């Protein structure tokens, strides 16, 4: 899960007002390009490559009708409700699978940095970060539960596979700490971390490298 | 004698029993035998454990079928036999089943005969000695560490006959039979489940003659290979009807009818005397059956029902509930399968076959272990051929765990060709069957690799000698070829390596494992070259 | 080029229309690969199930060549094959006899149990060239005790089958093969062309039938004008002790020739020698590790022998998996030869074949091979198969795969292809991405040790503390010194040590 | 097994005999006798000789058959050349039956 840089509000959200208007009315192709700018064609919660995708309200439209055409509440999630099929993580699972949850105790990735709450073990699991107590632990534990970031085998399997593929390159770089001097080695680590902006499951790959 | 007394006081079961038989301190010796069989403890996990366990330790086959000599050591809990040659694996299970027939026969009837080896099919065709032996050694606590049994058969016209040696098995079975006759005890379960268990279910179910209610019906057709799922259904419906009915109300009603009929005969109607005698007989029979049921110390039908239902629901993942519906003057067993209420005949073949196995086994255990709080914690030996038959991979990952949890004291001897099943089992439990061109093999080996908790891909390669990728597909070799090309061209993408890279990308996709591995190779080789240049 | 219109004109009247119908059925071309291709292909295009067994509504589009249906137990894979088989029974019945009746849906079992509208529909659409783009058929049944009965609609199936039957009666044509091989395949008068349709949609693929048939064909084919043969028989009879065996053989040949001569045009058949050769080739081409099959009588008993992995063995030396599969292929080949007498290669005939649990009783080794050569041997058959095997799926393109979602509560409208390409993929990936199963068993504690070990290392700033050492020793003790798990643990230690050293060099 | 020597005692005092066992045993004997190539060569040699005599007697129609049989004989000889007890056993029984049973020649 990445810390996302939200910046500019698109023009179409000015027109539509809560109460009168419905999400069925608004055009979705108007909204996407700013989210694609924000996120980089990657899922907000799991960091899949987006292809089947939907606009996700972080607080849902039923419970919170105030936050229906508000730019802070919107996110590009993976999975497609329209298709005849079962999707079991992120936006779709938050509604259907997880069921009962407090919305306040979840990581909103535009506001908060995930890195302090979540840790990505190279065996493939996401866990609470080392040393959390009480409330911060509860947010980490519920973000993991409600977005189903372990419980989906497709996601877990895809994420493990990716990290395990690079672990030869991780071990080989840190051996050459010794013989290289600091300016050579710090340029190399910058160069590897440059690549993984364009890669799937980037936060998991980050924790493997650093 | 004094010697038998010493051995018996030392804890020898056979000596104690011999003293019991001769004197029939008769009560003391009886109690010693009964305590040897019945004593046990509850472990830290809350599971009952007999103090004196019963299991098959060793099996030897000599000039039997394709085997000149084969020796197998079995585990107390679980042994799994693996290999291509399924016709030899099945021969091993058959040999065991025939031996187990001797215990079953003698528990049922004094001097009962088990099954014998065939002169035509069981003797190896090129046997110099022209005879076959199946030797088995059983264990029954520290008092009886070795119970040897040998089944033998000679060819026709041999100068000397080869007789079976079965007396130890008969002696042990006699202890169970005789002690049980005096005071009800728990008895061992023996069952074989072959590939035959996959048969279509005949729906129309037979009227209760009441053989299915008898305790020793648990041994009926127990080593036949299919089990009797039809008998389960009959027995289960019977249990249901008894639970809905009041018990001894028929006796009370019969008592009232006999009293009314007695008054009529006392009032001068001598014509109804014949009917009174018939009804008195019916009453006496009902009381005797009730008393025999009372004397057999058997569990209430309600409790029996509950135990079996729980067992089925626990072991069979798709089944959350099982019950009897009374419709159209015809009782139907229904199940809740994947949240939907269906008849047994509406179940998938995989679900039905597995249900049948567990249902049959649970029925037999409940009938044979009436004195245990959990009758499924009884003793016994169960043989299962091709346990993965009809099961999806997800079920294969749970089947052994579920069985072993539901039946914690049963010795399971099973065959499989599933790496997924093997991933849940320790290598000590695994015996590999790699025969020669003649079918002959001397010992069965544990694999070198630990299987329990290993990845299935590794088991495929290291245990089952199967590649992770299908060798007869070209695309299976592209990553290997790609790597070779990279290494040949000092780590730089040449025209040939680039073409293949593009092919991999086009075929497997941008987010494929294969492409990521290729990308990794590029990155590592580029870094290796940079290091080489710095060093130069 | 509307086939039904041409046929109607033929029935009312005439040679021109007959020829048009015959050419529509018989015309084809040989492609670049040397394989005969009918100009007008016949396949099932679409299937819809309404309130049928577990399905409230299901729609499936099928591939022309191969469709593999996958899912957990109880997802309805067998139900789908049953539905298709019952539909195909209407074609078979009407090819055999005018107004013949096919099979029907059960009022007890085939209606969905909680269907508000207490009836079931199986709707199928078939394709037969551009002349007959849509042949819709519907099988319907109303539940028991419903006042209102829903009628099946089968006339299009009958009409099409009538064309095959009538044209064949006048001039022999090639006919489509329909066969179902269910899990029961594993359970332990002369021949005539339409025996190929006998028990084709249940009871096909039984080993014993093959062996008997094969020995029979061998005996007949061990050791040609009728007038010439009649003359030879007469000459041999005049000579007749040593030539008596030869006379009996020649009398048999004469009788066979007369029978063939007397036999009807519709029931035209290839010689027993040719039939034998084609079946042998089919078996050897398709079945893993069988290179040759033959009959021996030299022991003094009739034995079918095979060359299995380079060793000549009795057919009873084959595993049950290999026997069952051999039986399936043999049976199919036999039917194809009987129904396609006019083709150079009768195995290039048209048809629809259904196979349930293709991997039944197969060791992983042979699972890797079974679908490689099925499509090569039978290029114009539409195969609709079910499997539980990731090994099988590793040999098949994703376009051929139709998967049920794991949490399908029987509502979903379409079956779809997996997102990942399966052909040439690792089995571990197929397990996770396609079959939704972990590569390691989650119920085993040892499966989590490496994860736990990593967490302990990260908690203690990368240094091997007392607790991490204990777990390391457990991993080493359990998996062994050479295990992949231990190597991963070692790797973690090395990397974390180096990371920590860097952190100190702040 | 019908060819096992002690099968001769199988249901011997049962009253019916086992005529079914005879038939099976006789077919077995036949198959074994056909299979050995030297008797087949001798039989083929005899057939070739009989056919050659017919061709020499003016029946030109059987020349095609003679050529086929000569080819078969040459092939059999080429395949490795080699008395079967089974052949003798068969002959003994045939003679017995024909001698004792009047209607059977
Ligand atoms: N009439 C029915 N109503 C509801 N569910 C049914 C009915 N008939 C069968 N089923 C369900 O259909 C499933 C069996 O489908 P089947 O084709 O045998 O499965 P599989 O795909 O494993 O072969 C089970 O879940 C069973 O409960
Ligand atoms: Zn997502």
């Amino acid at each position: 899960m990445r810390e996302l840089a939200r910046l500019e509000r698109p023009e179409i959200l000015d027109q539509y007002i809560a109460g009168q208007n419905d999400w069925m009315e608004i055009d979705q192709s108007a909204v996407w390009p700013k989210l694609t700018e924000m996120q980089g064609g990657f899922c907000a919660y799991c960091e899949c490559r987006l292809n089947r995708c939907h606009i996700e309200h972080f607080r849902p439209r039923g419970k919170f009708p105030a936050l229906t055409f508000i730019w802070n509440n919107l996110f590009g999630s993976c999975g497609d409700s329209r298709k005849s099929g079962g999707w079991s993580r992120c936006g779709i699972y938050k509604d259907n699978g997880a069921g009962a949850y407090n919305a306040d105790d979840l990581i909103k990735p535009d506001e908060e940095n995930p890195d302090d709450y979540l840790l990505f073990l190279t065996t493939g699991e996401v866990v609470p970060a080392i040393g959390l107590t009480g409330r911060a632990l509860k947010k980490a534990q519920e973000t993991i539960r409600v977005f189903n970031l372990n419980g989906d085998i497709k996601l877990f399997g895809s994420r493990r596979t990716a990290v395990q593929a690079i672990m030869p390159n991780v071990e080989y770089l840190y051996t050459l700490l010794e013989e290289f001097d600091e300016d050579d080695w710090n340029e190399m680590l910058r160069d590897e971390l440059e690549k993984i902006e364009s890669d799937e499951y980037k936060t998991a790959l980050k924790h493997a490298w650093t | 004698t004094k010697q038998y007394e010493r051995k018996a006081k030392g804890g020898n079961l056979l000596s104690a029993f011999e003293l019991y038989q001769r004197n029939s301190l008769v009560g003391e010796w009886f109690e010693m035998c009964r305590d040897y069989i019945q004593d046990g403890h509850v472990d830290e996990s809350g599971i009952f454990r007999p103090d004196n366990a019963f299991y098959l330790r060793r099996l030897t086959l000599k000039d039997f079928r394709r085997f000149s000599l084969l020796e197998i050591k079995l585990e107390e809990d679980l042994t799994v036999i693996i290999g291509n040659n399924g016709k030899g694996k099945t021969s091993i299970l058959y040999a065991i089943a025939k031996t187990l027939s001797w215990f079953v026969a003698n528990i049922l009837k004094e001097g009962g005969s088990g099954q014998r080896l065939s002169e035509m099919t069981d003797i190896k065709n090129d046997a110099e000695d022209r005879y076959s032996d199946v030797s088995s050694t059983f264990f029954f606590g520290k008092g009886l560490k070795s119970v040897p049994i040998r089944l033998s058969r000679s060819a026709l016209g041999t100068a000397e006959r080869r007789d079976s040696e079965v007396k130890p098995a008969k002696d042990l079975a006699d202890i169970w039979r005789v002690i049980n006759e005096v005071n009800t005890i728990n008895l061992p379960t023996f069952a074989l489940y072959n590939v035959e268990r996959s048969q279509p279910f005949n729906r129309n179910i037979k009227d209760n003659t009441g053989r299915r209610e008898e305790r020793f019906d648990a041994y009926s057709q127990t080593l036949g290979g299919a089990g009797r799922f039809d008998h389960f259904v009959e027995w289960y419906i019977y249990l249901h009807k008894r639970t809905v009915s009041d018990i001894s109300s028929s006796i009370k009603e019969l008592e009232q009818q006999v009293n009314d009929l007695q008054r009529t005969v006392d009032g001068g109607m001598v014509s109804v005397k014949s009917l009174l005698e018939q009804m008195k007989f019916k009453l006496s029979e009902a009381i005797e059956r009730n008393d025999a049921a009372v004397s057999s110390r058997v569990l209430t039908e309600s409790v029996q029902k509950s135990i079996v239902e729980k067992a089925i629901c626990s072991v069979v993942p798709s089944i959350s509930n099982i019950w009897v519906e009374m419709i159209t003057g015809s009782d139907l067993v229904k199940v809740t399968n994947d949240g939907h209420d269906v008849t047994i005949d509406q179940l998938s073949d995989g679900q039905r076959v597995f249900l049948s196995l567990v249902a049959d086994l649970a029925r037999r255990m409940v009938m044979l272990n009436p004195l245990l709080e959990n009758p499924l914690e009884g003793r016994g030996i169960v043989l299962i051929d091709e346990i993965e038959l009809h099961l999806h991979p997800k079920w294969q990952q749970e089947v052994i765990l579920n069985l072993r949890s539901a039946f914690p004291n049963i010795q399971f001897i099973i065959t499989t060709h599933s790496p997924i099943v093997l991933s849940t089992i320790e290598k000590r439990c695994i015996r590999e069957f790699e025969p020669n061109d003649d079918g002959d093999q001397s010992f069965l080996d544990s694999p070198d690799m630990q299987t329990k908790g290993s990845e299935n891909a590794q088991i495929l390669e290291q245990v089952m000698n199967v590649h992770s990728t299908p060798p007869g597909i070209a695309e299976s070799h592209w990553l290997g070829n790609f790597e070779l090309l990279l290494l040949d061209n000092s780590g730089e993408l040449d025209n040939h390596s680039q073409v293949l890279y593009d092919q991999i990308k086009a075929h497997f996709g941008i987010d494929s494992i294969e492409l990521k591995k290729a990308d990794s190779l590029i990155r590592i080789n580029k870094m290796k070259n940079k290091l080489n240049k710095i060093r130069a």
